[PDB]
């Protein structure tokens, strides 16, 4: 059983 | 403490809120600069919304990304429900029985009266009911409580205190009901 | 000692001890029911009409301050509270007010504001229109013949025991 | 509202410190030790029933670092306002002489996530057996943290949890004794 993470999103630049 | 250079903090939080098992799930994604949440994604809303002017650029930019939006919209399942099932056995189903002790308070502002302390500790989950009885009759007035104190190690404690004027022959009872036991736990103190 | 609060908001009732030191204290309502207080460094709460909406500010304890904080205020939370600390009995009377309009106000018609008040209070109300015309009222306050220029944020001030609380309410005048 | 699972991460400058963790109803499930690139379970047995790929945290933290720089600029370099912690010391159970117990130092409501904590026994620092958690998230976006000291209760010993934080003008000592 593996935890899945949400990926960080790069902000507007 | 030293080093007073100004600090800059950025936090990201993905909160999965569950109602009745996994029947209803709400995903809340938030970005916080210093102590200010600037933008978020609320699954009940379906798209990013700036919380402050500072996050406006991001909400607009991310929302323009329809693929990101769809990924975020399916996360209530692929992320939240998935992770809930992953640790359901040692989290949702964790149960540790409380240790219950009763003692009169070593501190007594005024003789004659008294304070009985029912200490309930080392338990999990938080849901619990602690009641005081006098000769088998429930005492509702004169009782105060600390409420739940999270110890940070997957264990809770609480203190439930009864203000009373004990008379020889009386039997006081602290009773605890918690998911870890099928019958209430009781500890008595005889005046 | 009087303190005013607004329905739904939070309010702080102060309690101070002789010296800046954390010591034993507790708060009671006028029925003498214990509300909150400490036990060593524990914070306890007792059964009361304030359910779980009371709290204090731990940080200040070491500074000799043991405030009673009430959140999501209800009109009926109004009462006289007493803090007992080092044989001292500080009393503070709390009065909670609410103020709302009576969504479809048509130009030319009249606007009426209703002020929720706790028993035993004689409040004076003054609302200022967007234009800037300071009105006057009490348990109720009205404005005859509404104009479009009246739409916007009306700033209403409730006066009680030489103290006041401000309510900002937005009106919508049509045509 | 029945249960809440949170994936919380942060990056702090100029310290160049980042954190990645998961918590369940306020308790930490695990976090990623950034220097060892490994998953650290709050309670050992959790790891016997689940897993998490630590490298993923590493990749998210790099993005968080980059994003902090962006926001730092966008805010015209507005720094964080220090919020000093509330500190309380308690035992995890009622104390009985010569019966093993644990002192808990609870540091709450502070930011930024940088703190110095030291357990003192009769004024001298103690380290044997002590432990601590990483920085835990709060709904108001401040942090909480726990430090622990297993001890043997005695009538003469006096303990202190000494805490230092930028929001405090001097070290804050919270005392405890039987």
């Amino acid at each position: 059983p593996k935890y899945v993470k949400q990926n960080t999103l790069k902000l507007a630049t | 403490m030293g080093d007073t250079r100004p600090r800059f903090l950025w936090q990201l939080k993905f909160e999965c809120h569950f109602f009745n098992g996994t029947e209803r799930v709400r995903l809340l994604e938030r970005c916080i600069y210093n102590q200010e949440e600037s933008v978020r994604f609320d699954s009940d809303v379906g798209e990013y919304r700036a919380v402050t002017e500072l996050g406006r650029p991001d909400a607009e930019y991310w929302n323009s990304q329809k693929d990101l939006l769809e990924q975020r919209r399916a996360a209530v399942d692929t992320y939240c429900r998935h992770n809930y099932g992953v640790g359901e056995s040692f989290t949702v189903q964790r149960r540790v029985e409380p240790k219950v002790t009763v003692y009169p308070s070593k501190t007594q502002p005024l003789q004659h009266h008294n304070l009985l302390v029912c200490s309930v500790s080392g338990f999990y989950p938080g849901s619990i009911e602690v009641r005081w009885f006098r000769n088998g009759q429930e005492e509702k007035a004169g009782v105060v409580s600390t409420g739940l104190i999270q110890n940070g190690d997957w264990t809770f404690q609480t203190l439930v205190m009864l203000e009373t004027v004990p008379r020889s022959g009386e039997v006081y009872t602290c009773q605890v009901e918690h998911p870890s036991v099928t019958s209430p736990l009781t500890v008595e103190w005889r005046a | 000692k009087v303190v005013l609060g607004k329905k739904g908001d939070t309010v702080e009732l102060t309690c101070t001890a002789s010296q800046k030191k954390s010591i034993q204290f507790h708060w009671k309502n006028s029925n003498q029911i214990k509300i909150l207080g400490n036990y060593g460094s524990f914070l306890w709460k007792g059964p009361s009409k304030l359910n779980d909406r009371a709290d204090s500010r731990r940080r200040l304890w070491r500074q000799g301050n043991f405030p009673l904080i009430i959140k999501n205020l209800k009109i009926e939370d109004s009462d006289t509270y007493i803090c007992e600390v080092e044989d001292q009995k500080e009393e503070v009377q709390l009065l909670v007010f609410g103020l709302t309009a009576n969504t479809h106000l048509l130009q030319g018609q009249s606007l009426t504001l209703t002020l929720e008040s706790p028993p035993g209070s004689s409040p004076s109300v003054q609302c200022r229109s967007p234009r800037g015309k300071n009105i006057q009222g009490g348990k109720t306050l009205s404005v005859s013949q509404l104009e479009l220029q009246d739409s916007g944020t009306w700033t209403c001030t409730v006066l009680q025991n030489q103290k006041k609380v401000e309510f900002k309410i937005d009106i919508v005048v049509l045509a | 509202e029945e249960h809440v699972i949170i994936q919380a991460e942060f990056y702090l400058n100029p310290d160049q410190s980042g954190e990645f963790m998961f918590d369940f109803d306020g308790d930490e499930i695990f976090h990623v030790d950034m220097a060892k690139k490994e998953t650290v379970w709050r309670l050992e047995e959790f790891g016997r029933f689940a897993s998490f790929e630590a490298q993923g945290a590493l990749a998210n933290i790099a993005v968080d670092k980059a994003n902090l720089e962006i926001m730092t600029k966008r805010s015209n370099y507005t720094p964080i306002t220090n919020v000093p912690p509330e500190v309380t010391v308690l035992t995890n159970s009622p104390v009985e002489l010569r019966e093993p117990n644990v002192l808990i130092c609870f540091i709450d409501k502070f930011t930024p996530p940088v703190v110095n904590v030291t357990w003192l026994r009769n004024g001298k620092p103690v380290t044997t057996g002590v432990s601590e958690t990483v920085f835990l998230p709060r709904e108001d976006h401040l942090f909480r943290k726990f430090h622990y000291l297993p001890f043997l209760p005695s009538t003469e010993d006096v303990y202190d949890c000494r805490v230092e934080h930028w929001g405090l003008d001097e070290p804050l000592l919270k005392q405890w004794e039987f």
